[PDB]
C-alpha cells in the first residue's frame, strides 16, 4: 500500500478518542513528495511545455494564439505564486485522477492544477491579459469553479463539449422521434447529459392516420432512447446517461414509472435513463381533494385544440379536458399515484418531480414558452420550444432546445475573500464565454437556443461546508438567514453583470421584451422586499461588503430596463458531484451526507473528511440523513426564491421512515415553492 | 421460508438420461487426440465415482438427520436424481465413447489414483462422523456436501464444458450441463440448511465453525491443485482450469454464507460459452401545513 | 432378472399431483353430508400418515440395507414418490376442498388416534429394528412394507375409489388411482425382495418367517378392523370396507409367495368401476463434388 | 364450427384409403354460399360502389380520374367475364382475410377477387382502357401475381408502399448509423422489409476520433436497429421484421453470429433482426485448405487504402491485408466458423448465406457496384452505394439503396395458357409502372436508386406444383431442363420488354452503358449455348410456344446494344408467402414442405392440400424435407443462371442430418453457383 494510502487511512485511528484529521494534510504531502512530483512531466521552462502541449495536439492551438507568450508566462506565474496547497489527499487525488492532463498512454501528469487552472482562464478570458490574471486568482483562490466539462476540456484538442447538460423537445412523429435518438446519440457522444421531454409523444394505444391503438406510447420512445444511450456511451468510458420526463397527466405516466419498478419485465425495464415526472398544482390539488383525476390522451387534445396538453395551463384546461367528450381520458386516483411515486423514489430514487406550478409562478420567460420539464440533475428549468422535425427534403421548423453552461461559487472561499460581487461578475462572464465559443453541429435546436436565449447556470457549492466552519446548523434560521442574504446578493450581480454585457455588447436575449425583467416584474419583492440578515451573526458574517438594498435593487431594475439582460437564465445550483473534492467544497447547497466518507479506489481504501470538519466542528456538521426533511426544504426553498432556474434538491431519507413520510416531504416541497426534487437516497 | 420454493425447482428440473441422444458424439470424438481422450475419460471416472457417493450416503444421511417433513421429501428427491438420473446418465456417455474393457481399466486406475480418493474418502469421512441429535456433525457434513456440490465437481466439469462451447461432445455436454444445473440447486439448498443450523450457534461456536469450513476448504483446494495438473497439464489447461475451482469455491463459500476466500477472476470464455420502504397511505392533513 | 424393468416402469409413471387440475371437484364435494366428508378427510389423512413414513423412513432404511446399485436406485426412486408425490398429492387435495381450520384439525386428528398410532408404531418399529448385515430383520421390515403398500392403503383407498366409480370426485379420484398404481408395483418388487431371502432358509427358518408373516397380518388385521369401524360407521360403509382389505390382504400374502389366507367375498361393484444438433466436422473431401 | 370448415376437415377423412381431395372444393361453395356473399356489400351498380369506395378514403381518386365510368365498367365486365372460382377453401379464405378490402369496422367485404383485380389493373395501365383489360386478363386468369404489397395496397388511400423490399448502406459514423435507424423506421412505418449492410461499420474496439477500444462493433447497431424494428411494427398489425447482413471477413462476425445463440444474454441476442452473412470465395478456399483465415477490423483498412473492406475485391486484397501491418486482424479457423453456420442455421435458420463471387461474376452491373448484401428474404441482388449522411445544415451524399418491384409468374398457369411472352411482358410494365408510382420522401438513397437504376423483380412461383401436375419429379433431369427451358424464355423476353421501354421512353437505367448489357458481355452464354429443352416430354410441355434459340439471343443482344435496357435488374424470386395461396399454387421455385399442410385460426382447424394434388399425382408431389438436398440445388442453380438476382432458396433438413450435412449443401450450392441460401428448416 502507498505511504499517503497509509496516512489516510490513519485518520480513522482515534489518538486520545480522537480523530486523526491533521494526518490527512500529511497524506497529501506524501501524495506530492511520493507520486505527482515523480509521474509530472518538467520541461525546461514554459515555452517548451506549450509547444510540447501543442504539437502533440493536447491543447488547441487557437486560444493561446490570441496570447503573446510573455502574458501566458505571466499568466501562468500569476497562478503558481499563490502557492496553493490541496488541504485534504481526495482533493488532489481527484484533481489529477479526473481532471489533470496525462499523456496519450495515461503514464505520466502533463497539467498541474496550477496549469490547468492557466489553461482555462486564459480560454475564458479570450486574449485579455488582465482578464485572464482575474480568471487564475478567481479559481487558484478557489472562489469559483468552473464545471466538469468546462474545467476538464477548456483549451484542450481532443476535449468534448464544455456544456454539462442537454434537454431536448420531443414532438409527437416518427420523425421527431427518430431525430430525438439521433441528437441524444450525438450530445451524449459530446459527453453532455440528454433530457428529453416526452409529453407531447401520444399514448399508448393512440392512432397513427386513422388506424386505431397503435401506438406504443412514450415506452417505446423510452427503450429506443435507453437504447440509443447505452450505444452512445462516451466512447465506452462514462455510462450514457439520460433522462426522460413525463407529465403527470399523461396517459403513460403509470407506464413510464413502471419503467423503474424493480419487477418491471425487460420489454418494459429500461435501466441507463432517468425518469422525472412533471406534476402541475391541478394534480396536487386533485390529490389533496382526493377527487379522481384523468390522465390524458396527448393526441385527442392536439386534435382538438391544435395544440399539445403540455403546452398550455392545466390549472385552467383540466375541466375542459374532462368535460370534452373529443378527448380521450382515463381515471386515475391522483392519491395513489403519487403513493407510487414515492414508493418508486424509496425503491429507486425516481422519478425526477418537478413541481411545474412552482417554476413557472416566477419563471421569467413564460412569453416564450412555459418551462415544462427538467434536465438529468432537475435543476436546469427554462423555456423550450418545440422543434418540427419534417421530412427528408423538407425544411425543419427548428425550435428551442434547452442547454446552459454550468459554474459553481465556493461560498465559503468567496465570502472569506468577501468578493461576492466580483466572483459573480467573473463568473457570468466565464460563463457567457462557454456559450459563445458553444457550437454543436448536429443538434439544430440546441445551437439556436445557445445563440438565442444565451442561458447560463451560476450554481453555488460549499453552503454547508461555510455554515459548519461558522458554527451555523444547517437546520438553523440563521442558516436560512445566511442563505437568503448571501444568494440575494448573488442574483443580483448577476442580473447587474447580465445587464452589463447587454449594454456592452447592445443586445439582450431573443425575446427579452415580453420577459418580466423588461417589464419590471421579476424585480418587485426585491423592491419591496429588504433581504439584508435579520441576525447580528449573519449580519457580521456579510460585513466588509455592501448587501444590496431595495435602493440598489431599484436602480438595478432601471439599469435592466434601460439596457435589457443578456442571459434568459443566469443562476442553476448543480450537483457538483466530483469537482466539489478539488475544491475542498461539500457538494452544491445540499447538507452533507456523512462526515467521513470513505470510498474505495483499485484495490486500496480511503476516508475523505468533509472540509474543515474537527472536534469544535463535528455536529455543526450533521449528517443529512439525521436532519429534519422540512428544515432542509426550507432552505432550499430559501435559496430558490433567488434562484431563476432550480436546484438539484436530493432527500436524504432514513429507512425506517415509510413512503407516507416520502408525500408529506414531497408535500411540503411544493407547497413551499420548491421547484424540482432529484433524488430520494435511503440510508 | 424456503423449502417449498426449493421443491418447486427441483421437480421442475426433472430429467431422464433417454431424452438425449448419445451416437452422435462419435463424430468428434474419433477427432480427439489421445490425450484429449484419456483426460475425458479420467474426468468422467471422477465424477461418476464422486456422484456415487453422493446418491448412496451423502444425501440419503443429510435426509436421515434433517427434521422436517417437506425438507426429507427434497432431500430424498435429490437422493434419487443422484441414483436414478446422474448415475445412468454418466454411464450412458461411458458406454457410448469407450469399449467395455476400456471403461474397466479407466476406472480401476481412477480408483487407485492418489488425489482422487484423498478428497473422495475426506468427505465421506465427514458423512460417516455424523451422529444422532448432534447439529454440530450434522453441519460439518453439510459444509463437505456443498463442497462436493459446489466446488470439488468442478475440476471435472470444466472439460465437458470446454468442449460443449467449441461443438464438440454436444450431446454428452448436454447431459453434463443438466447434471451441473442439478448440483447448482443442490448445493444451495444444503447451504441453507447448513447456515439454519450455523445460526442457532453462539457467536464462539460460530467462529470455531468458520475455522473449520475455511481449514477443510483449504485441505481440498490444495489437493484439487495436484488433481488438476496430474489431469490436465497432458492437454495444456491447467492455467485456466485452476481459475475455475476458485471462482467454484466462493460459490460454495457463498452457498454457506461466508464470504468469499479468492480474489475475484475472469474465466475461460469458451468454458463460459458452454456454462421496499412501507408503503403506508396518505391519511389526508398530509396536503396542509 | 427384474430390477431393470421395475426401474423402467417406475421412471415412466413418474407424475406430479399439479398434473390434475382439481377445482372440478368443487360442486361435488359441496353436495356431501357432513359425514361424507369427515370420513373422506380422516381416510386421507390416514393414507398421508403412512406415506410419510413410507418416504421418510421405510424406504430410504430399506435402500440401505439392500445390495446392488440399480436395485437402489429403484428403491430410491419409490422412497421420492412416497413422501415427494403420494404425500404432498393428499395436501393439494385438501387444500382445494378445505378450509385451513379443518385442514389443522385433521392433522391433529391423525396425532391422537390409536389405531393410526398403533400401526405407525408396529411399522416403523420394524424399520428401524433393521440390523445391518442381518437379512431376518431386513426380510421382517419388508413384510411389514408389503402389508403397508399391498394391505394397510386399502381402507384408506376404499372411498376415493367408491366416489370413483360413482361420477364424483374424478379428479381427486384420479390422483387417487395414480398413487394406487405405484403402491401396486412398489408391493410387488418389494415382495420380491422379501421372498430373496426367504428362499436362503432352512425350513425350519422358513416355517419360524411364515409364522412371523401371519401373526403380523393378524395383528394389523385386528386393528385395521376397529380403524374400519370407526371411520366408516358413520357412512354405513364398515362390512364393505372390511370385505376389500381382506382382498388386498391376500395380494400382500401372495406378493410374499404366500397362500392366501381369508375366503373370496364380493366386492361392492361401485369399487370395482372405481379401477441443437449434432455436430460433425468438416472433412477435406466435403469441399470438392 | 362452421359448415365449410366440417366439409375442409372432411379430406382428412379417408373414403376407400383414398383422401376426399374433391370435398376441398364443395367446402368453398359452402364459404361462399355460407359466409362471403353474406358478409359481401352489394351495390345497385358499379358507379355507387366506386363512389362510395372514394368518398369513404377507401381507393384513390387519382387512379380512377384517369378513365371514364364506362371504360371501368368495361375492366370490371372482362374481370367477372371470366367466372374465376377458387378451387380451394384456402385460397378464398386466404384472400378474403388478408387481400378483400373490408369496412373500417372489419365485418363486411368491400372487394371481391374480381372487384381488386381489376383496381390493380386500372392503377396499372394508369389510363388505358385496353392495357387495364389485358391486365386485367392476366390476373384473371392467375399467369402473373403482384406481390403482397402490390396485390394489397394498388388503388388504396389508407396503404403503405407497393415496396416492401428494402437495402440500406450504412457508412460507418454515428450520423449514418443514426440516419439508418431513422430510415428502417420509416420504411417499417411503410410496411417494407428492410436489410441493412453492416460490414462497413468498424469492429468492436476499434478507435473513435483516435481513443482506443472504443467502438461498440456492428452488435451495438444490431440492438438498435433491433428496437428501431421492435417499436416501427406496421402501426401495431405486424412484427416488426428487419435483416443485417455482415461480411465474413469482418471481425465482429462471431459477434454478430452469437446474437443468434439461444445462449446469448438479453444484451446480446436481438430477436426481431434477421442476420445474414456474405461469404467471399476466398473464405471457401480458406476453409477448402484448412488454412488459418483472418477477420478483419474495417476501420483500419479503410484508413490504410481509403476504401471499406467490402467495398474491394477480397480474393485480391486478402493477402495484401494479411502482409500489411497497419492492418488489424484476428486469427479464425474458417471450418470452424463454417461448422458455427451450419450449428446456427440447424437451431434457429440463421443466417442467410450470400455467396458473394457467385454473385458478382454474373452480376450485370459491377461497374456501378458489386452485391454486398441481399435483402430480408436473400434473393435482391443488386449494386448499391453507400451513402454519406453527414451533420446537421450540411450536404448529405446521396447513393443507392436498392428497393426492387416484386411480382411472380404462376408457371403453371403461364404455360398452360401458352403466354410467357406476354404474361412476362405485360408483368414487366406493371412492375415499372409500379416502381415509377413509388415516391419515398424518408428514405432518400432508396428514392434515388429507385428512379436511378429502375430495378423490378420479376419472380415465378408453383414450379413444383406444374411439376407434378404434369408427372414430372421435382429432382428428375427433366424438371431441371424445363425449369431451364421455361427460364431463359422468361430472362429472353424480359430483357426484350426492358429493351423496347428503354426504346419508347429513349432512356435506360442510370450507368447502365457500363453494364455487361451495353457490352454484350451478359448475352454470352447465351449467343453460344442453345437452352432448348433436351428432353421430349419438356419440348411437348412447350408446344405451342417459340422456345428463342441463339439467333433470336443475338437479335436481343443487338436490339438491347441499340436500345439500351430500361431496368437495372428485372428477375428476382421471392418467397411468395400467401399470394401462392390465394392463386392456388406452390410457394416460389421451392419444393412444397408437406402434401396437405395443416393449419390452426382462431379456435378452428383448417387444411390446404397442394394446388391440384391427388391420387395419381400424390408420389410426384414429393415432400421437400424427403428430397435431396444435392438435386434441389442443382434445380435452384438451373433456376438461377437465368435470373439476374437471387433466388429466396430454403434448405429442408431432416432432424437426424448433422452440421456436416449442412456444410455439404452450403458448399455443394456455392459450387454450383447458387448465390444465396435463405433458410435451413428443420422438420
Ligand atoms: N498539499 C500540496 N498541494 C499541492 N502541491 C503540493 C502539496 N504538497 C506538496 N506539493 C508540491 O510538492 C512540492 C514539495 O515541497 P514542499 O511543499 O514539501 O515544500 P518546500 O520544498 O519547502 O517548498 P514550497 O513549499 O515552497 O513549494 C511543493 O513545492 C509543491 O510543488
Ligand atoms: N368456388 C367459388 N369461388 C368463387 N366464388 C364462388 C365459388 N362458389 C360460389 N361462388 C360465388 O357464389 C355465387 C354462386 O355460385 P353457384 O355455384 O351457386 O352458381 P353460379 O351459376 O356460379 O351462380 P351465379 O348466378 O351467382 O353466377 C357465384 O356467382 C360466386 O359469386
Ligand atoms: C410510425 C409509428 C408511430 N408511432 C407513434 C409515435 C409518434 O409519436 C406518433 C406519430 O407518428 P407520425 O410520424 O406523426 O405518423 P403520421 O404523421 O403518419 O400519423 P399522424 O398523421 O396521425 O400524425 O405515432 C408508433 O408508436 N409506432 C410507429 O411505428
Ligand atoms: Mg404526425
Ligand atoms: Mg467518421
Ligand atoms: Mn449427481
Ligand atoms: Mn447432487
Ligand atoms: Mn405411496
Ligand atoms: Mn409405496
Amino acid at each position: 500500500v502507498p505511504k499517503w494510502i497509509q496516512l489516510n487511512n490513519e485518520i480513522m485511528i482515534q489518538k486520545d478518542g480522537k480523530f486523526q484529521f491533521d494526518k490527512d494534510k500529511e497524506a497529501v504531502h506524501s501524495y506530492f513528495v511520493d507520486y505527482i512530483n515523480q509521474n509530472t512531466v518538467f520541461f525546461h521552462n514554459l515555452k517548451e511545455k506549450l509547444d510540447y502541449l501543442v504539437e502533440n495536439q493536447y491543447y488547441e492551438e487557437e486560444f493561446l494564439s490570441l496570447y503573446s507568450f510573455e502574458d501566458i508566462k505571466e499568466v501562468f506565474k500569476t497562478a503558481y505564486a499563490k502557492k496553493f496547497r490541496f488541504p485534504s489527499f481526495m482533493s488532489a487525488f481527484k484533481f489529477y485522477n479526473d481532471y489533470a492532463l496525462k499523456t496519450n498512454d495515461k503514464k505520466k501528469i502533463l497539467e498541474r492544477y496550477e496549469d490547468r487552472i492557466s489553461i482555462v482562464a486564459l480560454f475564458f478570458a479570450n486574449g485579455d491579459t488582465e482578464k485572464a490574471k482575474e480568471y487564475v486568482n478567481l479559481m487558484i483562490n478557489q472562489e469559483y469553479q468552473p464545471s466538469t466539462p468546462t474545467f476538464l476540456n477548456a483549451g484542450r484538442k481532443r476535449r468534448g463539449e464544455l456544456v454539462s447538460c442537454f434537454l431536448l423537445e420531443v414532438n409527437d412523429s416518427l420523425n421527431d422521434i427518430s431525430r430525438a435518438i439521433d441528437i441524444s446519440m450525438q450530445l451524449s457522444k459530446l459527453g453532455g447529459g440528454v433530457s428529453l421531454n416526452l409529453s407531447k409523444l401520444r399514448a399508448k394505444g393512440e392512432a397513427i392516420k386513422d388506424v386505431e391503438n397503435a401506438t406504443k406510447g412514450v415506452v417505446g420512445v423510452m427503450k429506443l432512447l435507453d437504447n440509443a444511450f447505452r450505444y452512445a456511451d462516451q466512447m465506452g468510458q462514462r455510462q450514457g446517461s439520460g433522462a426522460a420526463y413525463l407529465n403527470i397527466f399523461h396517459r403513460d405516466i403509470n407506464d413510464f414509472l413502471d419503467t423503474k419498478k424493480i419487477s418491471a419485465d425487460e420489454d418494459v425495464r429500461v435501466k441507463t435513463l432517468s425518469i422525472g415526472v412533471v406534476i402541475p398544482d391541478k394534480f396536487v390539488e386533485l390529490a389533496r381533494e382526493d377527487k379522481a383525476a384523468y390522465v390524458f390522451y396527448p393526441h385527442t387534445i392536439y386534435k382538438e385544440y391544435g395544440q399539445h396538453m403540455d403546452e398550455m395551463d392545466m390549472n385552467e384546461m383540466y375541466d375542459k379536458f374532462v368535460d370534452n367528450p373529443r378527448v380521450k381520458k382515463e381515471k386515475i386516483n391522483p392519491r395513489k399515484l403519487l403513493e407510487k411515486l414515492a414508493m418508486l423514489r424509496s425503491e429507486s430514487g425516481y422519478p425526477y418531480i418537478m413541481f411545474q406550478d412552482n417554476v413557472n409562478k416566477v419563471h421569467a420567460n413564460n412569453h416564450i414558452s412555459k418551462v415544462k420539464f427538467s434536465n438529468l440533475c432537475s435543476e436546469v428549468l427554462q423555456a423550450s420550444q418545440v422543434s418540427s422535425y419534417t421530412d427528408y427534403d423538407e425544411e425543419d421548423e427548428i425550435g428551442l432546445d434547452i442547454s446552459c453552461n454550468l459554474g459553481s461559487l465556493n461560498i465559503l472561499n468567496v465570502m472569506e475573500h468577501k468578493s461576492i460581487e466580483k466572483t459573480v461578475k467573473l463568473a457570468t462572464d466565464s460563463l457567457t464565454h462557454v456559450s459563445e465559443t458553444t457550437d454543436i453541429r448536429n443538434a439544430p435546436a440546441v445551437r439556436r437556443a445557445n445563440k438565442a436565449m444565451k442561458s447560463i447556470g451560476l450554481g453555488a457549492m460549499n453552503l454547508h461546508g461555510y455554515l459548519a466552519q461558522n458554527g451555523i446548523a444547517y437546520e438553523s434560521p440563521e442558516a436560512r438567514d445566511f442563505a437568503n442574504t448571501f444568494f440575494m446578493m448573488v442574483n443580483f450581480y448577476s442580473i447587474q453583470r447580465s445587464a452589463e454585457i447587454a449594454k456592452e455588447k447592445g443586445e439582450t436575449f431573443d425575446q427579452y421584451e415580453g420577459s418580466t425583467y423588461a417589464t419590471g416584474e421579476y424585480f418587485d419583492k426585491y423592491v419591496s422586499t429588504d433581504f439584508s440578515p435579520k441576525y447580528e451573526k449573519i449580519a457580521n458574517l456579510f460585513e466588509g461588503m455592501h448587501i444590496p438594498t431595495t435602493e440598489d435593487w431599484k436602480k438595478l431594475k432601471a439599469f435592466v430596463a434601460e439596457h435589457g439582460m443578456y442571459h434568459s437564465y443566469r443562476l442553476c445550483i448543480a450537483p457538483t458531484g466530483s469537482i466539489s473534492y478539488v475544491q475542498s467544497s461539500t457538494a452544491s447547497v445540499m447538507p452533507i451526507m456523512e462526515r467521513i466518507e470513505e470510498r474505495t479506489y483499485g484495490n486500496s481504501k480511503t476516508y475523505y473528511p468533509m472540509p474543515g470538519l474537527a472536534s469544535n466542528n463535528w455536529f455543526f456538521y450533521k449528517e443529512a440523513y439525521d436532519m429534519d426533511m422540512f428544515k432542509v426544504v426550507d432552505m432550499i426553498a430559501t435559496i430558490q426564491q433567488h434562484i431563476d432556474q432550480g436546484i438539484s434538491f436530493t432527500l436524504f431519507l432514513k429507512d425506517t421512515m415509510t413512503t407516507r413520510d416520502l408525500n408529506r416531504i414531497d408535500l411540503y416541497a411544493h407547497h413551499r415553492g420548491i421547484k424540482t426534487i432529484y433524488y430520494a437516497r435511503t440510508k | 421460508d424456503f423449502t417449498q420454493m426449493f421443491y418447486n425447482q427441483n421437480v421442475k428440473q426433472f430429467w431422464l438420461p433417454e431424452e438425449i441422444a448419445l451416437n452422435g458424439d462419435l463424430l468428434t470424438w474419433k477427432y480427439l487426440g489421445k490425450n484429449e481422450q484419456d483426460t475425458y475419460m479420467k474426468v468422467l471416472a471422477g465424477l461418476t465415482l464422486l456422484d456415487t457417493e453422493q446418491g448412496n450416503t451423502g444425501m440419503p444421511i443429510v435426509a436421515e438427520h434433517v427434521d422436517g417433513h417437506q425438507r426429507k421429501a427434497v432431500l430424498n428427491f435429490m437422493a434419487m436424481m443422484e441414483n436414478a438420473v446422474h448415475a445412468k446418465s454418466y454411464s450412458n456417455i461411458f458406454m457410448t465413447l469407450a469399449p467395455t474393457e476400456t471403461i474397466n481399466e479407466v476406472f480401476e486406475w481412477v480408483k487407485q489414483n492418489k488425489y482422487l480418493q484423498k478428497k473422495a474418502q475426506m468427505i465421506v469421512g465427514l458423512y460417516k462422523a455424523i451422529q444422532k441429535d448432534d447439529e454440530i456433525s450434522l453441519f460439518k457434513a453439510m459444509v463437505a456436501s456443498v463442497y462436493l456440490e459446489s466446488f470439488l465437481f468442478y475440476s471435472g466439469f470444466y472439460y465437458p464444458l470446454y468442449f460443449y462451447g467449441q461443438g464438440k461432445l454436444m450431446q454428452s455436454g448436454e447431459i453434463i450441463n443438466l447434471i451441473l444445473r442439478d448440483e447448482a440447486i443442490h448445493g444451495v439448498y444444503v447451504g441453507l440448511l447448513a447456515q439454519e443450523i450455523y445460526n442457532k450457534q453462539t457467536e464462539e461456536k460460530k467462529a470455531e465453525l468458520r475455522e473449520f469450513a475455511i481449514d477443510l476448504l483449504n485441505q481440498l483446494y490444495e489437493n484439487e491443485l495436484e488433481y488438476t495438473e496430474d489431469l490436465y497439464d497432458q492437454v495444456g489447461l491447467s492455467h485456466d482450469v485452476k481459475k475455475f475451482i476458485r471462482y467454484n469455491a466462493n460459490k460454495a463459500l457463498m452457498n454457506l454464507g461466508f464470504d468469499p476466500y479468492f480474489e475475484e477472476e475472469d474465466i475461460n470464455p469458451i468454458v463460459l460459452n458452454g456454462l421496499k420502504a412501507t408503503v403506508e397511505p396518505l391519511k389526508d392533513d398530509d396536503f396542509y401545513f
